[PDB]
RNA sequence: AGAGAGGGAACCCACU
């Protein structure tokens, strides 16, 4: 829906798991629209903090991510529509890892840059 | 472009390498005198 | 060391300063015409 | 320009008392640009909206109302190009039109009416850009323009009878290029409405004058039937070249070269039509004792001896003004015009000339002699890198034009669109024929 | 011109409408004041102020916006721009002024007046000749495959789009046309947007005259000279397959200047060159087909004359022919341009301005550059 | 799979693009006119247009319909080609910065101290100014007397000083700036900056020799170059073939008696002629001096070009003599002897004795 | 006795 969009330009960072893109009201309001369940963000902003990257590059707004090939490169075919990241760089500390794998979800790095 | 500047009648070729601009030359009106020779012209002082 | 000028249509003479902008004090008119030099002019007759 | 061709650029037929068949450009512009003839007048046009009305109001079908049947025994009738219908009857339809512009009651006198006889055809012009001529109306082998109309017509400014009283009279009345295709012109009437072995005996319009044929440069020529036309064309080229008091406010404009005369002359030998362009109050050259002589040899190939003792009396010494304008520019600080006397020691790029001919504001006071690379403005414009030493502001001055010397004239100073303070300086040189 | 032209030009311009609560914006009261200077206070600047400080002697251009939003606000002497005033004019200062008068404004009554002062410097517009206008002419193409072409440059009077001349050509070929079956001469017209040589048998069947008899009632008004019919024929007859309006207006779509997609969305472009394209001077509106049917089929019966030789060919050179483009037609042709601009440059700013969702400052709208 | 078109779009302004087409697609997905495409690509370094993915052209037309940014695309558009997708989302990547914005731009700032909060960090800079003396510039020192002088918006504080838009500055500006404001990564200042605060070069036509491998004592001619593994073309001595060798491998010999130049270093700049040839110690002498000037024999280089190492003038005069008497006149040019005259009356400018003239 | 010059392009009217 249209709370998943960002709302201005300013402060706009990605999620470090899904690598959606919102400002930091919409996070601190609403934490993660796909995953805040595994995460618990909202409510917290250095949990927004630790879970979320400053640096990304390139935007996708995905609208139809069952019929979208770039889902299919990007891997967020499963996910729900709206605004996600190309690259992102940042890492989750390794107890938020740790408890994400004790439920069931391995952590897939978002940075599929080319370093060089 | 280059081109242009070298294929006309103002370009290098004609307007600058066969027919130039030169230096001691006078253009002034002609007016007829009949006592001086057929190899003679009058020319002005100020020309001169 | 002020130019004196002719003020166009008022037909009457004002001073002028360098870096003044061109007014008339009579009715402010933008057209200034120069007073004739007070050098000798001298003209062969021919 | 430059085309092999000569249809565009001939003298055509329908070029009669339109356009002058003299005046043209001689050069690689012959026929193409013209000169327009005396009483040629271009219609402005008007709407048709009224023309259609009347039509209407007559016994005129519309297209829309018609059998394709009875199309072939009627005449097609046009406005504007638009056809708008049939008429049964195209006499006491042209009749009436006529009828009602020789009146002035729905037509303009502008508009035109064109009977096409031999094809059925009936079309009114109401377009803008048509060129047209007053003609006079022939009703019999008589003349409308009677007694009466010049008594009228001699006391004018009295009975305030103009021309236009003239034409809402039916008298006269405008006849256009498509018009003059049918119509009987006579050309003169003591000639061709008395009865002889007789040519048409049916004329419709006759010319009002044939010296109205001409222009305005090919009016001024005296006896110009005796010419050849080739010397006729030069004369009109040379017309607008003659020296002379070009207008009467000269002292005021501030024009680039002004040619005026110091004793311009009407011509002894004149024309009826140079007391309407006007050339005996604004003449341009001197009636003078010419002698058609061989002599020592200097009159030999186009060429003329002149008498130098006349010309010392002002004979054709003429005054050649010239103006010269400038302004300074307030920009970006990093270059800043500004009108003042320039300092060898201050300014920088000064060329060597007289600089205490100029006032104390960098202009000359008018009745100053100056000559070839003589200053007139002195103006100065500023240097960035007068800080980035001891050298500052270069010279941007407008010398007098070289080869060339005289009195300035008159000096104006004013400000110009953009509120900069600007002046213009014109300077005087006599020019006695040499 | 100034009189009544320019209030034509604004008039026929259509009111502009922006689709969000729509609002659309029209002009219809011009006003035309005197030449006036200025920063500055209004003064009447007089002819030769203007010539000597390079001034131009140009009068301001008011006129009244009326816009519906509907919540509708009118807004008069809105100042739309300069235009330039040649002197002696009907809105120049000096107009029926007194020889005295004119000698107190340093203007001497021998100055004809009928020019511009454009910064300082006097400017006279030429009269440019040209074609006269919605005038069916007869020529020969000698050396092209046409032996008879006419022509009609129509362009409706207070039209701000220019002239659209359509050709009606014959095909000249003499004998056979290259071919073991085509005998006649057939007739082919050149319409406007159109870069195929298009038949006028599928012109008449395209403007809603299927029948033959009826098309050739609108050519040729006599039936009892066989051999017009005669001639006529072989064009006739080329274009026997194609008998339905529809089958005429696809073939008129058909190589368009801008090509049609399907049958449809080129049918209604066939139906816009026929409706908007040739001949405006006979009438742009739904009920104006048989007025152009009525027009075609005269330039082409004048075509079957030329053809005939009982009309003779019309020259070029006469100026019965021809029209003089005086400062008025001419400033009208240019003020149609830069109304349009001005127009243009109105609708880009309430473009810009609607999707804020704010409302459009109208005098930022109506920038006076572009029109001066 | 779809496919993803061409769109172009204003300049700096995709992103907000973007946004605003994924607001439209959730303003109509429950319309009747909805969206067919299926996603919308604007890349962070891509300046001028985006992408649109979809099955079909038309679907792209239709969905960017009423979109004003994207007007200058709206008529045609281009698919990008299939083997080319997957470059579209392809991404490549007491310290000293460069300013991004403000007249400091690109200037060497040195990190004096990084505030820990991760909004800005202290600069030391040079100051771009004209000590508000011009504005109503390249880089100098801070001159707090001048600033003191001309007055305007500046405060004291003995070496310490506000200034000009809070501009902060100590004996050197040390002001605040953001990190994403300034770029912390790739700067390497010089020489010069650190006092304001290996390498290859081989060219065709330097000799070389090999010091190890089985080609070792191969002396040839260079003839290309590259970055670090060269894999060189050098023309030996008594053979035809080019072989390879890299960077690493050789080394800059030259035989005793030839042009040398110095490329780097102290000695730079001269020239002269090398003597004898040592394990690396290489002693020339120069074409201006005859100083031993002992080398590395990489800062060798072989370059065969040579070593740089009156009072009358405008006054106006009366003719009191000859046929000219009486006419007044202008002098342009004067001598010793004899003067031109501009006359006022004539057209012309004649010459006289000085001994007829008289001044006004 | 302090010593050189620059614009450039475009388009109109004529001149032989
Ligand atoms: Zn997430
Ligand atoms: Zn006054």
């Amino acid at each position: 829906a249209l709370e998943t969009v960002p709302k201005d330009l300013r402060h706009l960072r990605a999620c470090l798991l899904c690598s959606l893109v919102k400002t930091i009201d919409q996070f601190e309001y609403d934490g993660c629209d796909n995953c805040d369940a595994y995460l618990q963000m909202k409510g917290n902003r250095e949990m927004v903090y630790d879970c979320t990257s400053s640096s990304f590059d390139g935007i996708i707004a995905m609208m139809s991510p069952e019929d979208s090939w770039v889902s299919k490169w990007q891997r967020v075919s499963n996910f729900k529509p709206g605004v996600y990241a190309v690259s992102v760089t940042g890492r989750l500390p390794q107890g938020i890892v740790r408890e994400l794998k004790s439920r069931g979800v391995a952590y897939k790095s978002r940075d599929t840059a080319i370093k060089t | 472009s280059l081109k242009q500047r070298l294929k006309g009648k103002e370009g290098r070729v004609r307007g600058n390498l066969m027919g130039k601009r030169v230096d001691f030359s006078a253009r002034t009106v002609i007016t007829p005198d009949p006592n001086l020779s057929i190899d003679q012209v009058g020319v002005p002082r100020s020309i001169a | 060391q002020p130019m004196i000028y002719i003020c166009g249509e008022c037909h009457t003479e004002n001073e002028i300063k360098s870096r003044d902008p061109i007014r008339c004090r009579e009715c402010g008119y933008r057209i200034m015409y120069k007073k004739r030099t007070k050098r000798l002019v001298v003209f062969d007759a021919r | 320009r430059d085309g092999k061709l000569a249809k565009p650029r001939q003298l055509h037929n329908t070029l009669w008392g339109m356009v002058c068949p003299a005046e043209t450009p001689e050069g690689h512009a012959v026929g193409l640009v013209k000169n327009l003839a005396l009483m040629a007048y271009i219609s402005v046009g008007s709407q048709p909206s009224p023309i259609l009305e009347f039509l209407e109001e007559w016994s005129m079908e519309n297209l829309e109302e018609i059998s394709p049947a009875a199309i072939a025994d009627a005449t097609k009738i046009f406005v504007n190009g638009c056809w708008v219908g049939i008429h049964k009857d195209p006499e006491q339809l042209m009749n009436t039109l006529r009828k009602l512009r020789r009146q002035m009651d729905i037509i303009v006198s502008e508009v035109s009416m064109i009977r096409d006889i031999r094809e059925r055809e009936i079309r009114i012009y109401t377009d803008a850009g048509r060129i047209c001529r007053p003609l006079l109306i022939v009703e019999k082998q008589k003349l409308l323009l009677k007694k009466r109309h010049i008594d009228q017509l001699k006391e004018r400014e009295y009975n305030n009878y103009s021309w236009q009283d003239l034409v809402a009279s039916g008298v006269v009345e405008y006849i256009d290029t498509l018009e003059e295709e049918t119509v009987m012109l006579a050309m003169t009437p003591d000639d061709l409405q008395e009865k002889e072995v007789a040519y048409c005996s049916t004329y419709t319009h006759c010319e009002i004058h044939p010296s109205m044929i001409l222009g305005v440069c090919a009016s001024i020529i005296p006896f110009p039937d005796h010419n050849q036309s080739p010397r006729n064309t030069y004369q009109s080229a040379m017309g607008k070249q003659a020296m002379g008091v070009y207008i009467t406010n000269f002292h005021v404009r501030m024009d680039t070269l002004a040619h005026v005369l110091y004793y311009p002359q009407k011509p002894l030998v004149t024309t009826r039509s140079m007391e309407y362009l006007r050339f005996r109050e604004l003449p341009a050259g001197i009636n003078s004792i010419v002698a058609i002589a061989s002599y020592t040899g200097y009159n030999q190939e186009d060429s003329v001896i002149m008498n130098r003792s006349a010309v010392d009396r002002g004979f054709f010494r003429s005054v050649f003004y010239r103006s010269y304008k400038e302004q300074e520019s307030k920009k970006g600080f990093d270059q800043e015009e500004v009108f003042e006397k320039p300092t060898r020691e201050t300014c920088q790029g000064m060329r060597h000339a007289i600089y205490d001919k100029l006032d104390d504001d960098g202009l000359i006071a008018p009745g100053v002699r100056v000559s070839g690379d003589d200053v007139i403005i002195g103006k100065t414009v500023t240097l960035p890198e007068n800080e980035d030493r001891r050298y500052t502001k270069r010279d941007c001055s407008t010398f007098l034009r070289t080869s060339e010397t005289g009195i300035v004239d008159q000096v104006m100073v004013t400000l110009n669109q953009e509120g900069y303070k600007f002046c213009k300086i014109r300077v005087r040189s006599v020019r006695i024929p040499q | 011109f100034i009189q009544m032209s320019v209030q034509r030009i604004v008039e026929d311009a259509p009111p502009i409408d922006l689709q969000p609560p729509r609002y659309l914006l029209k002009f219809e009261q011009i006003y035309l004041s005197k030449p006036t200077h200025w920063d500055g206070a209004p003064s009447p600047m007089m002819p030769n102020e203007a010539r000597l400080r390079n001034l131009t002697y140009s009068a301001p251009l008011y006129v009244d916006i009326t816009k519906t939003v509907q919540l509708q606000t009118q807004h008069q002497k809105t100042f739309i721009g300069k235009i330039p005033i040649m002197l002696r004019s009907t809105y120049c200062l000096l107009n029926g002024l007194t020889d005295r008068d004119l000698c107190e404004l340093n203007e001497c009554p021998l100055d004809p007046g009928g020019y511009f002062i454009i910064n300082g410097s006097e400017k006279v517009l030429i009269a440019q000749e040209k074609m006269a206008t919605n005038t069916v002419y007869v020529f020969a193409k000698k050396d092209s495959k046409y032996a008879y072409t006419g022509e009609c440059r129509s362009c409706l009077e207070n039209s701000s789009r220019p002239t659209s001349t359509i050709w009606v050509s014959m095909l000249a070929r003499g004998g056979q046309g290259a071919k073991k079956s085509a005998i006649g001469q057939r007739i082919v017209a050149t319409l406007p947007y159109i870069k195929q040589e298009v038949p006028i048998i599928i012109v008449f069947r395209a403007l809603g005259f299927v029948s033959d008899r009826d098309i050739l009632e609108h050519i040729i008004y006599d039936f009892e000279d066989p051999e017009m019919m005669e001639m006529v024929k072989p064009s006739l007859d080329e274009a026997f397959v194609i008998q339905e309006q529809n089958v005429a207006l696809n073939f008129i779509g058909s190589r368009g200047a801008k090509p049609g997609v399907t049958k449809e969305k080129r049918i209604k472009y066939a139906k816009e060159v026929l409706q908007k394209e040739m001949l405006p001077h006979v009438g742009v509106s739904d009920f104006c087909e048989t007025k152009k049917a009525y027009f075609l089929g005269y330039m082409v019966h004048r075509l079957l004359l030329a053809a005939l030789g009982r009309r003779e060919l019309d020259d070029r050179d006469h100026y019965g022919n021809k029209r003089l483009d005086l400062a008025g037609p001419l400033l009208a042709f240019l003020f149609r341009g830069m109304f349009k601009n001005l127009l243009k440059e109105v609708r880009i700013y309430a473009q810009k301005f609607i999707d804020r969702g704010k409302d459009f400052n109208l005098e930022l709208a109506i920038k006076t550059r572009i029109i001066s | 799979d779809p496919n993803l078109w061409t769109v172009k779009c204003k300049i700096g302004e995709e992103r907000a693009t973007a946004i605003s087409l994924m607001r439209k697609f959730i303003a109509y997905q429950f319309t009747d006119t909805p969206l067919q495409i299926k996603s919308v690509v604007a890349p962070e370094h891509v300046k001028g247009y985006i992408y649109v993915e979809a099955y079909k052209q038309t679907h792209v037309k239709q969905a960017i319909e009423g979109v004003g940014n994207l007007r200058l695309g709206y008529w045609n558009q281009q698919m990008v080609p299939i083997k080319e997708m997957t470059d579209v989302l392809k991404v490549v990547k007491k310290s000293w910065v460069r300013l991004k914005r403000g007249i400091y731009k690109d200037d060497i700032a040195q990190v004096d101290y990084v505030e820990p909060s991760q909004n800005t960090i202290s600069l030391k800079m040079i100051p771009r100014i004209d000590y508000d003396r011009i504005k109503a510039p390249p880089q100098r020192l801070f001159d707090a007397e001048k600033i003191r002088s001309l007055g305007g918006d500046v405060a004291s504080d003995g070496d310490f000083l506000i200034f000009e838009g809070n501009r902060y500055s100590r004996k050197f500006l040390f002001k605040s700036f953001a990190m994403s404001a300034v770029i912390t990564e790739g700067v390497k200042p010089t020489l010069s900056e650190l006092e304001k605060f290996r390498e290859h070069n081989f060219q065709p036509g330097d000799n070389v020799e090999v010091c190890e491998g089985e080609l070792i004592n191969l002396q040839g001619k260079i003839l290309s170059v590259d970055g670090n593994k060269i894999t060189i073309m050098p023309k030996h001595e008594d053979l035809k073939d080019m072989l390879e060798f890299p960077a690493q491998e050789l080394r800059k010999y030259f035989k005793m008696g030839d042009h040398v130049k110095v490329i780097a270093g102290r000695f730079e700049g001269d020239t002269g002629l090398i003597v004898r040839v040592e394990e690396n110690f290489v002693i020339l002498f120069s074409d201006l001096t005859m100083h031993e000037l002992k080398v590395l024999p990489r800062d060798l280089q072989l370059c065969s070009e040579t070593a740089s190492g009156n009072e009358l003038i405008g006054q106006t005069v009366r003719i009191s003599q000859g046929p000219y008497k009486g006419y007044i006149g202008v002098v342009k040019d004067a001598t010793e002897s004899t003067a031109r005259v501009e006359l006022h009356s004539t057209c012309q400018t004649i010459s006289v004795d000085r001994q007829r003239l008289t001044t006004v």
